[PDB]
């Protein structure tokens, strides 16, 4: 049995502020 | 001379006459800050040395035949195991508590609650209730990415809808860390690298519920990173956390060190994070801003408690030193205005806390 994986939390900070 | 933190050395376990061979990953285990259980190989026949943290002058030895032995976070309740067979003890009482055999044998495990047990197998992770069925319910299978790994940590959230499975493994001289965070509502994994992680709960100002954080660190490619992100739905009334994501400093002569260790106090909102070669650091949970460093140890603290006295970490280095750190509740405020210089912080930390 496999296990279903995904994008549970995002890891990523970003490079410009958009406010 | 002003310390934000105060330090304890609680006992030495050489003075209990631990053989520091057996002071290691494999053979100590400290679930909470009232026991530690060794097993140690007096004779042929295996034994296992209970010290109470409360009479730390007088050890209990007794004969075992079990490859692991758990206490209880709360209760001189122990859980042993030999292979598939599973077994949980009434020390004081002499009473056999519950008892189940697998299939695939349990290669890791540990309390996660003072009913639950987490099972972990080769390719799946169990949670054992005391109260509950005694049959073991699968909460997800393993992820490819920590097949081969030595399985270091398993935590949960609080409503154990959160659930994450930590092992590390070497990959290109480096120790390179697997995570698995599964959700129990969704039935999704996510494959993460990271050496050291917690959940917690923290109440935003502004907001009438607690919001579920999960705090991890990591030393990658780019870097010692610490992440304190909210899984889970916000409840409407209540504003969403603002993703955190600051760097975990290491000297230039610790490019071999990593975290292996995180305790978040829940009174204080404050993440501490050991390193392997022995550096506490201490962030406030909410902003991410690294409050103090030390190298408090210089052998590898391998296992970790939360200290509820004090609201800090305890920790057993290889040597046999018995550990804490907390924030000294005097002395934090007074740190972060003179020596810190951040007075937004100072009083914002004054209060939800102070």
């Amino acid at each position: 049995p496999s296990p279903v994986v995904g994008q549970l939390i995002d890891l990523s900070s970003p490079l410009i502020q958009l406010s | 001379q002003i310390l934000p933190i105060r330090f304890q050395e609680h006992l030495q376990l050489q003075n209990l006459g631990i053989n520091p061979a057996n002071i290691g990953f494999s053979t100590l285990t400290m679930e909470s800050d009232k026991f530690i259980c060794i097993r140690e190989k007096v004779g042929e026949q295996a034994q296992v040395v209970i010290i109470d943290m409360n009479d730390p002058s007088n050890p209990i030895r007794r004969p075992i035949s079990a490859d692991s032995a758990i206490m209880n976070p709360a209760s001189k309740v122990i859980a042993l195991k030999a292979g598939k067979t599973l077994q949980i003890f009434n020390i004081e009482m002499k009473s056999k508590m519950k008892a189940h055999t697998m299939t695939d044998d349990v290669t890791f495990w540990k309390w996660i609650s003072l009913n639950t047990v987490a099972l972990v197998t080769d390719n799946a992770v169990y949670h054992w209730s005391m109260e509950g069925e005694s049959q073991p319910v699968k909460m997800f299978d393993r992820h490819s990415s920590l097949a081969g790994c030595q399985i270091i940590n398993y935590r949960t959230d609080a409503k154990q809808k959160w659930l994450l499975l930590t092992g590390i493994s070497a990959q290109q001289n480096r120790v390179v860390g697997a995570m698995q965070l599964y959700s129990v509502d969704r039935k999704v994994s996510q494959p993460i690298e990271g050496h050291a992680a917690s959940f917690a709960q923290f109440k935003m100002e502004g907001n009438a519920e607690e919001s579920t954080l999960f705090c991890f660190a990591v030393r990658g490619q780019a870097g010692g990173k610490l992440h304190i992100i909210e899984v889970g739905t916000p409840p409407t009334g209540n504003q969403p956390f603002p993703k955190k994501a600051v760097d975990v400093f290491f000297p230039p002569e610790a490019q071999n060190d990593f975290p292996v260790a995180m305790q978040i106090s829940e009174k204080h909102d404050v993440v501490f994070l050991i390193t392997k070669y022995g550096y506490i650091h201490l962030y406030d949970l909410e902003t991410g801003t690294c409050i103090y460093m030390n190298r408090i140890s210089g052998e590898t603290i391998f296992v970790t408690a939360p200290h509820e006295a004090t609201a800090g970490i305890i920790g057993v280095n290889r040597k046999g030193q018995v550990l804490s750190v907390c924030v000294e509740e005097e002395n934090i405020i007074p740190y972060i205005t003179n020596v810190l210089q951040n007075p937004d912080l100072a009083l914002r930390m004054a209060v939800r806390n102070n």
